């Protein structure tokens, strides 16, 4: 997953989720040069009993649990849904990621 | 524990995070204890008690407490004794004189409404208080001493 | 029982008791040998956004208050509660009819 | 005054009355005190009391058990019986074993109650705070999953722990003396054991799923 | 919402979430409820966070409170979900931000 | 309190030897200490900051401009010292708001 | 009567520990016997109890990690990390690698004493056993004790640090930066006095049941095993007062 | 800490109590550490070790911020809107001009009560009560007197 900001109190060990519900866990965070730009990189392990159920199009969002709480990796079934499903080699993005109190 | 304290039923809309043994308080001042909370149709019936030492008015009102962000909810009777009759062993408190904790969910959802009815949109950019403020802002720019002269004038002459 | 009693933000001592009297909550503290007009102000006040509560002083006046002495009611004020503060908000902002704010703005 | 069961009751209420304490008393500080009974559970499940219990029974059940053979080995005991044609280690040490095994489960049984029973009172009735909240964020935050594997990795313990106090009596040497110097080599072996086994087990069960869930 | 939550009605525990899956219309949620306790068949299903720590629960509301009951094995369709944290800061941080400061 | 550290511009310096009260009350002196190394100036300013949301502080110097060096075991008026959020007054602030 | 029989031993326990303390406080002490016992007891105890202390620690520490980085607060567990390791860890492990260990060896040595006929013998010509042989014996317990203490805390510390950095992946500058938060003087000095008291009452209880074995075939090993659970006991007890007097003073209030 | 990190001096203005070992984040990742926080002439200067393979512009802004709100603190190394083409490279500085710190949840409360204690609020309560009566029940009767 690409962003263009990994956000705050987000670790390795961070819940990934489809729907609210947990289906992995994010495994390592890293910076990425794109067009002589930073940009965040975050690779993450998931189960693949829901890789079936998650679209191609899925929203990804790095969302924020409570206040004092750390960050997750949302996703989440867009308005249309392709009949291709979410795999190793689909390039995705994030959608959005929230804004850090500073 | 009986015949040396006062139980009182009282009804609640909502009983959330509060469990038979929370604290009963008065002014802040364990005087008891809750014994039990069942379902009651739509409401939650709530039996407690406090000690028979202290007195309560007979018009008092039930109100649990949140007193924390991680705390155990307590029923404190709101208004202090200072005479009068007071509330006997085995009375009813219903709806009408109780209240709950405002709780979380409510403060977020209250939060995003306003947020959303009241924050900028596409066809708003700035929002409705940007928009208030610009206008205001650039409306007045230089009259504050043509309006204070004005005001003056207008406050003498009247 | 054993929350910190201050005056000018240093702590100067604890409280002890807690008791009931008519209307009124006596609560007993000690200064830890310092003395304090009998015209002095306290406050409950919150310390921390966790709920830490602590008694703050400002001593006033000349006349010394003497040991076991009791400062009136009127000289004593209890803190806004945090929930108090976010149950205002909520119930207030709940009764919005925030298209009609928005349409008068 | 009991035995084992005494003295495994008293170290176990001890154990659960320090967690009880140093926990309240830190939430306190902080503030969030109404976690304590989520937090004294977590805390007797899945490092105190397994740990403590082991200890206990290592030194009760397994010093009398190499005491024992020890002195039966001075005693010329085990040259008696294979000499009346009995397999010394199939009469002593397999005894010894069954017997812990089925003695095993209702002693960390106990131990269980009396720690969750110890931190309960001391939350309660010294610090005063409420049974309701006490017994709510102890149910909640419980998992019966764990106590079963606690109650394995006991078990295991116990056999570890049984045959490594066996071991040292059974080969004891010089006499009366001889026999103290076992026990106390077997009590470091034993402690040891116990802590490798407790540390072992709990990591391989939560090293990839905590089985414990808060936030969203 | 998680397994082994809490599920309450009007905020009192009446049972334990069982299960919780990922579905293709949003989640599933099996639990368990004592049998003396009936819920009416107007409820639904909301989940509630008992702090701003967190502790998630879910919660069956019934308005009427009477009534036909549901049976075991049935489905609650009619589900609540809370306002969420991240797009209350951001609604808010762009809110704060469009104000123009040297105006004011 | 005392032990607490002393940090100029952030940076850890010392530490704060005493609290006691002046004035019959009405203020409070604090003794600290700042490494030798490091010299107070004329228009150098005290303030007592947050080190956290559970209660802690610290004492917090800004050297100010005047070039004149404040002489060793000199006071600080209180001109130029300010206190800590004060959280009870800013939660008691927001009652005629809401 | 039956209250009568445990309170025989006790009060000879007692009185016991009582000649010991006049024979350091009025006697010329032992410096030889001293020595050569402290360094015993730390033959006899200081890989048991790093082997016991190790794992120990990594296992609070993989604990108080998973359940804060599920509670979301994971940068505060270095505080936990202290709170444990210096008030309970320290002084804990200290007891079971002590009365384990160094009580066993001290009931058993003088037992052997004791059924050789040496204590006889030190009592016919003239000189006395508590000043000869129990006063350097409970003082190397209580020096030992104490370095033991030290060792485990700071082994304790360093291991976690290492676990949970380079294994849990969490940050080793919030580790280091909030051990302070929740201890202080007031820890370490509670920490000091647990591991003095229980060193000195180990000592005390070996020195006592080896002094009066039974001889016979089995009175050294029931002698032995009576001292640990006795020590392990009686160490409980008073490391949970000692706790509660703790708390009451801390570092957070 | 690896071979071939690069180490820059950072010039903050403050430091805001930030302890050493703190973390240097690009792209808000952890990619480095902070080494040394000296005080040099009464302003506060960082040694920053930042691990290999990161391009950042020699007008890169510096930002103490807050981790989180019951957690840490951190240094922020994020290119400007107008990178240049120049690097930073080893044992090069980021002046005070770049540098600068995020306001903290202390100050920030700090000044919002500054506004509630000395703005008279308790007035606008008031002002409201006043308007409410002139409004109350006469707002078509307002109009047709304009």
């Amino acid at each position: 997953v690409l962003s263009g900001r990994a956000g705050l109190s987000m670790d390795p060990g961070s819940k990934v989720t489809f729907n609210g519900v947990p289906i992995g866990r994010l495994a390592s965070i890293d910076v990425v040069e794109v067009d002589d730009n930073p940009e965040a990189r975050l690779t993450l392990d998931v189960d693949p009993k829901y890789l079936d159920l998650i679209p191609e199009n899925a929203n990804v969002e790095l969302r924020a649990t409570t206040v004092f709480g750390n960050k997750y990796i949302s996703f989440l079934s867009p308005k249309n849904p392709s009949a291709e499903r979410l795999s190793a080699s689909t390039p995705i993005r994030a959608q959005g990621v929230t804004t850090e109190f500073n | 524990r009986k015949l040396t304290n006062t139980t009182v039923t009282a009804y609640f809309p909502e009983v959330l995070a509060l469990y038979p043994g929370d604290k009963v308080l008065i002014m802040g001042v364990r005087v008891g204890s809750i014994d039990s909370i069942e379902t009651a149709g739509d409401k939650m019936k709530v039996v407690f008690h406090f000690n028979n030492k202290y007195k309560v008015p007979e018009n008092a009102t039930a109100s649990i407490l949140n007193p924390s962000l991680v705390a155990s909810r307590v029923i404190q009777l709101s208004p202090p004794y200072t005479g009068g009759p007071t509330l006997r062993d085995g009375a009813v408190l219903d709806v009408d004189r109780t209240q709950v904790p405002i709780e979380y969910d409510e403060v977020r959802n209250q939060v995003t409404r306003l947020l959303a009815d009241l924050g900028p949109t596409p066809e708003q950019p700035k929002g409705p208080f940007g928009d208030i403020i610009e206008s205001f802002a650039d409306g007045f720019a230089g009259k504050g001493e043509q309006l204070n002269r004005t005001l003056r004038g207008l406050s003498d002459a009247l | 029982i054993g929350d910190k009693v201050r005056i000018a933000g240093m702590d100067v001592g604890n409280v002890k008791s807690m008791e009931i009297d008519g209307d009124k909550v006596v609560i007993g503290y000690t200064l830890g040998g310092r003395t304090i007009g009998t015209e002095s102000r306290a406050a409950i006040r919150t310390d921390t956004i966790l709920g830490r509560k602590n008694i703050e002083i400002e001593p006033r006046g000349s006349e010394t208050l003497k040991p076991r002495g009791v400062l009136p009611v009127g000289q004593t004020s209890a803190p806004y509660q945090i929930y108090d503060a976010f149950l205002d908000v909520t119930r207030n902002a709940a009764g919005w009819d925030t298209q009609a704010v928005r349409q008068s703005l | 005054i009991g035995g084992t069961v005494a003295i495994i009751g008293f170290v176990t209420l001890s154990a659960g009355s320090l967690i009880a304490i140093q926990g309240f008393a830190s939430l306190g500080n902080i503030g969030v005190e109404a976690f304590t009974g989520f937090f004294a559970a977590l805390a007797n499940i899945r490092v105190v009391a397994p740990v403590v219990t082991g200890q206990a029974l290592a030194a009760t059940v397994g010093a009398g058990a190499t005491a024992e053979l020890g002195a039966m080995r001075i005693s010329e005991e085990v040259d008696a019986l294979e000499v009346m044609g009995i397999k010394s280690i199939s009469y002593l040490v397999s005894t010894r074993i069954m017997a812990g095994a089925i003695v095993i489960i209702p002693l960390y049984a106990m131990a269980i109650l009396l720690s969750f029973m110890s931190a309960q009172l001391v939350t309660t009735i010294f610090y005063s705070q409420s049974v309701g909240t006490y017994e709510h964020y102890f149910h909640t935050f419980l998992r019966v999953d764990d106590v079963m594997w606690s109650f394995l990795e006991v078990i295991i313990m116990s056999v570890i722990v049984m045959l490594n106090h066996c071991y040292f009596g059974y080969f004891a040497s010089g006499g009366a003396v001889g026999v103290g110097e076992a026990v106390g080599r077997s009590m470091r072996t034993s402690l040891i054991a116990i802590v490798l086994v407790v540390l072992l087990a709990s990591l391989a069960l939560y090293g990839t799923d905590p089985n414990f869930n808060l936030t969203v | 919402l998680y397994a082994t939550a809490n599920v309450t009605y009007r905020g009192t525990t009446i049972g334990k979430v069982t299960s919780v899956e990922p579905s293709e219309s949003g989640a599933r949620v099996e639990m368990n409820i004592y049998d003396r306790y009936k819920i009416p068949a107007d409820a639904t299903a909301n989940v509630h966070s008992v702090s701003a720590v967190g502790e998630q629960f879910i919660d069956l509301t019934s308005d009427s409170g009477g009534g036909a009951y549901f049976q075991p094995g049935d489905t609650i369709t009619k589900a609540t979900v809370p306002a969420e944290v991240g797009p209350a800061l951001d609604a808010a941080e762009k809110g704060l931000a469009v104000l123009p400061k040297e105006k004011i | 309190r005392d032990g607490q550290f002393v940090r100029a511009a952030g940076v850890e310096v010392g530490k704060v030897k005493s609290v006691d009260l002046i004035n019959g009350g009405e203020q409070a002196e604090v003794k600290f200490t700042v490494e030798r190394s490091l010299p107070l100036f004329q228009e150098t300013t005290a303030a007592i900051r947050y080190q956290d949301l559970i209660g802690n502080r610290y004492l917090e110097l800004k050297r100010g401009d005047s070039d004149q060096i404040l002489p060793p075991g000199s006071t600080i008026p209180v001109e130029r010292t300010e206190p800590a959020l004060d959280l009870d007054a800013l939660v008691g602030g927001f009652r005629p708001l809401f | 009567g039956q209250l009568e029989k445990p309170l025989a031993t006790v009060g000879g326990f007692f009185k016991m520990s009582v000649m010991t303390g006049k024979a350091l406080f009025t006697r010329p002490f032992q410096w030889k016997e001293f020595v050569l016992q402290s360094w015993f007891l730390i033959r006899v105890a200081f890989l048991p109890t790093l082997a016991v202390s190790i794992p120990l620690t990594v296992l609070i520490i993989f604990t108080l990690n998973i359940l804060l980085a599920e509670f979301g607060a994971a940068d505060v567990s270095g505080a936990g990390a202290a709170l444990g390791a210096v008030t309970q860890l320290g002084p804990l492990v200290t007891v079971l690698v002590v009365a384990g260990a160094g009580s066993t060896a001290i009931c058993a040595d003088l037992g052997a004493r004791t059924v050789r006929e040496e204590i006889d013998a030190l009592e016919v010509l003239g000189i006395d056993p508590i000043e000869r042989l129990v006063v350097p014996r409970v003082v190397a317990s209580t020096f030992v004790a104490f370095m033991l203490n030290g060792a485990v805390i700071t082994i304790g510390l360093v291991g976690g640090f290492f676990f949970g950095v380079y294994i849990q992946n969490v940050s080793a500058g919030a580790y280091v930066s909030t051990l302070t938060l929740l201890t202080g003087f007031p820890e370490v000095l509670i920490s000091v006095v647990k591991a003095t008291l229980f060193g000195m009452i180990a000592g005390l209880v070996g020195c006592y049941r080896g002094l009066t074995v039974a001889g016979g075939s089995k009175g050294v090993g029931t002698a032995v095993n009576e001292t640990l659970v006795l020590c392990v006991v009686a160490l409980f007890a008073v490391n949970v007062v000692l706790t509660t007097i703790g708390v009451r003073f801390g570092t957070g209030r | 800490t690896e071979s071939g990190s690069m180490t820059l001096y950072v010039q903050m203005p403050e430091t805001l109590a930030l302890n050493a070992n703190s973390r240097v984040r690009v792209r808000d990742v952890f990619v480095g550490r902070v080494r040394k926080i000296e005080l040099i002439n009464w302003v506060p200067t960082l040694t920053v070790d930042v691990e290999p393979g990161i391009k950042l512009p020699k007008n890169t802004l510096a930002k103490i911020g807050q981790t989180s709100l019951l957690g840490s603190q951190h240094v922020e190394l994020n290119p400007p809107e107008d990178p240049s083409s120049e690097l930073l490279r080893d044992g090069d500085t980021i002046p005070l001009a770049q540098s600068s710190a995020y306001p903290t949840i202390e100050r920030t409360l700090a000044g919002i009560s500054g506004i509630l204690t000395g703005g008279g609020i308790p007035n606008i309560e008031v002002i409201q009560t006043e308007v409410f009566n002139i409004l109350n029940g006469r707002a078509d009767q307002i109009r047709e007197f304009l």
